[PDB]
């Protein structure tokens, strides 16, 4: 029975860069 | 020939590459999978609690056999190396921990009762924190007074009843925490 319950989690959207990180030492 | 078979597997919380794994091997075995939570799925990886599908399954499925990330390769790579599969398929073996990813603080509970929820918390593959900070994901309160009280609704951090923790390990899953509130 393939009704669903629960929806697979969405793949996440690109979303806007807010934030560049410390250059790794 | 087909160890799974009759098995139907989804995931949670599961990275997109480890996803692929399980599914190709999964299938391999001769199991179903499920991206959605079908009615028919009959085991859930997992890689939190904090999801609508193990929310769901913890709520309304105690038939569904909650997995750790690590079940599928596992008994994947004993089978691909011709070992012998018993009835059980390693699944008591690879239970994802009831408490797992939790990490349980207390406040306004005297001892010896302070000293053995910490037993049951670590038995069950939780963190105890003697302080609360930022990263609890559970307070459990004797009574709603005192600053590890206010602090956690400051925070947003789940203030749950003592009940909480035994249910949850009854029931071998986490369980919401607005079933359990003070008052
Ligand atoms: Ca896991
Ligand atoms: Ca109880």
């Amino acid at each position: 029975y393939d009704s669903i319950l629960v929806q697979a989690t969405p793949r996440k959207s690109s979303s806007v860069i807010t934030e560049l990180p410390d250059t790794p030492i | 020939s087909k160890p799974l078979k009759g098995f139907v597997i989804c995931c949670t919380s599961i990275d997109l590459k480890q996803r692929t794994e399980i599914s190709t091997k999964a299938t391999k075995l001769g199991a179903a999978y499920r991206s959605d939570f079908t009615k028919d799925v009959t085991h859930l990886i997992a890689g939190d609690f904090d999801t609508p599908k193990y929310k769901f399954a913890a709520k309304s499925r105690p038939d569904i056999k909650i997995m750790s990330s690590e079940w599928i390769p596992v008994l994947y790579e004993s089978w691909v190396q011709g070992e012998d599969l018993d009835d059980g398929l390693l699944v008591d073996k690879h239970l994802l921990p009831t408490l797992f990813k939790c990490r349980v603080c207390l406040t306004n509970i005297g001892q010896p009762e302070r000293s053995r929820i910490e037993n049951y918390v670590l038995k069950h593959g939780g963190t105890f924190c003697p302080d609360l900070t930022r990263d609890v994901t559970h307070l459990i309160a004797g009574t709603s007074s005192g600053r590890k009280y206010e602090y956690a609704l400051k925070w947003k951090i789940n203030v749950v009843c003592v009940e909480w923790l035994w249910q949850s390990i009854q029931r071998n899953a986490v369980l919401e925490p607005q079933y359990f509130q003070l008052d």
